[PDB]
């Protein structure tokens, strides 16, 4: 893709070099292993929004207007029953405030009650439970990632190779042992 | 024990009670040894200080000297932001030694103070350059490469911050506060839970950069 | 909310469709994966920073000088053990 | 009437204190 | 005068620097 081949792609080339980076490639491990299945742990919130639209939309519908020459006329929006899947991502639209599309509620302060705890709670939700939700997995990947990793270690840097022991005690009572190593456990001599 | 064991103050036990090496089983003695060596290079140059007083006046103030710099000079380069000058202003509602002093520069100059704040700055961080003297003197080798140089060249740009109001613009004063609060450790170890796994996590930017 | 830079789609819902899920995926991608990920080696950062650290402090202050030995069950069972850092493990004696 | 939407007459007596805080907490931001 | 709403005279000679800045940090955007 640059033979003769158009633009771009280059980009792509850039991309999985840095891939090829390791350290990156563990940082980013900090997100697929315990990922497999935690894909499916997105569509949880995708769901657990995916009612709440209703449970507006029932004693709610959207009543929403505004948030051939130009593609720009009168905003002729609102919702009969498709849009209602759509509009749940301008729902979730910031991590600021969710719901929050009817402005001017007249002050029909009962409906303006009903309104806004309804909306609140799906902001509370699904703003935050979710939100640390998803993450959770991402963070208690390092938090996994590390924690067997120097478990790894200890088996060689900490612990030699083949004696299931923890090594010191022994040593320090005994001859000489700094150049065990060199003979008794030396795994390129096996090879070797 | 011998005669010139005790002259060996704080500064050492706690130093060598954090010079860690665990280069295998446990952080025992390679270490002491190292530390011992440079320990007793240190400790006879003390007696070397015996012959000049001055030295030994500064010594039990150095602590405080370097303190009560910081102190004071912030208490300056905030100062700056808070009343510009150029306009005649009112004040605008809008440690047993130092209350004194800050109450007598309260009634300063509305501008004069703050021209004598400069000065005992040039002066404050020229102590805290002889108390770093008093502390180490004649650049007594050391194994330690690291450390000679990175403390004076922190105590060559606070004398450098003199600079930027010796007669020199406005500001900085606020960079003088920044690093003080910097020489302050434990704010240093959160700091530092941000730079160590950070040299190349730098890097994991631009990983979103490009993603 | 990221992308969200054209506004007045004017209902041609498919490509509203299109512009909507991309961007998105892209909100969910970049914001979520990687803020949480940006941090993520900042918040690890403070998981090992510790972590290490009572290790650190477990060889001097939980174990003494040099035995390699967890102290305590030797030290109960015999003589009178509180002492021994004076004079068998003391470091600044070595140097003295 | 015809709409919904008038000239925004709000404003708080001391009941509607404890309704804002949500608009008060309307954002991360 | 009548109302507290004028034409927005602002713009920060030196001091209003130090205010601007939590409404610099205003948001989590």
């Amino acid at each position: 893709m640059g033979l003769f081949v158009h633009e771009f792609f280059y980009s792509l080339l850039l991309f999985d070099l840095v891939y090829r980076e390791e350290t990156l490639l563990n940082v980013i491990k900090s997100v697929t292993r315990n990922g497999r299945p935690i894909i499916l742990t997105a569509a949880l919130a995708l769901i657990l929004v995916y009612l709440f639209s209703i449970v507006g939309y029932l004693f709610f519908k959207d009543d929403f207007i505004l948030e051939e020459t130009e593609q720009d006329k009168e905003h002729t929006c609102e919702t009969l029953l498709m849009c209602i899947v759509t509009v749940l991502s301008h729902g979730l639209r910031s991590g600021g405030g969710v719901g929050d599309v009817l402005r001017k509620p007249s002050k029909e302060e009962p409906l303006f009650a009903a309104r806004v705890i309804y909306d609140l709670l799906f902001f509370f939700m699904v703003i935050i439970i979710v939100l640390n939700l998803i993450f959770g997995v991402i963070i208690d990947t390092f938090a996994d990632l590390r924690s067997e990793k120097q478990k790894k270690e200890e088996i060689l840097k900490t612990t030699c190779f083949i004696c299931g022991l923890e090594r010191d005690k022994f040593d320090n009572k005994t001859v000489t042992f700094e150049e065990h190593i060199k003979e008794e456990h030396n795994m390129w001599h096996y090879l070797c | 024990v011998p005669s010139i064991c005790e002259f060996l103050t704080k500064e050492s036990k706690l130093r060598i009670y954090y010079t860690t090496e665990r280069d295998e089983q446990g952080s025992k003695i390679n270490d002491f040894f190292l530390r011992s060596e440079d320990l007793f290079n240190e400790m006879n140059w003390q007696k070397k200080l015996r012959a000049q007083p001055v030295l030994y006046w500064c010594a039990r103030n150095m602590s405080f000297w370097s303190s009560i710099s910081f102190n004071l000079a912030v208490l300056m380069n905030l100062l700056v932001a808070f009343f510009y000058p150029f306009k005649g202003v009112r004040g605008g509602t809008l440690a047993l030694i130092a209350s004194t002093i800050l109450r007598l520069i309260f009634s300063v100059g509305l501008q004069p103070t703050l021209f004598l704040l400069g000065a005992f700055n040039v002066c404050n961080k020229i102590i805290f350059l002889m108390s770093f003297v008093g502390n180490c003197g004649t650049f007594t080798r050391g194994y330690r490469a690291m450390v000679l140089d990175v403390e004076f060249l922190y105590h060559l740009l606070y004398l450098l911050i003199c600079a930027m109001g010796l007669f020199v613009h406005e500001f900085f004063y606020s960079l003088l506060l920044f690093d003080l609060v910097y020489r302050e450790e434990t704010l240093l170890n959160v700091i530092k839970s941000v730079t160590r796994n950070g040299r190349p996590i730098i890097l994991t930017a631009a990983l979103a950069l490009i993603l």
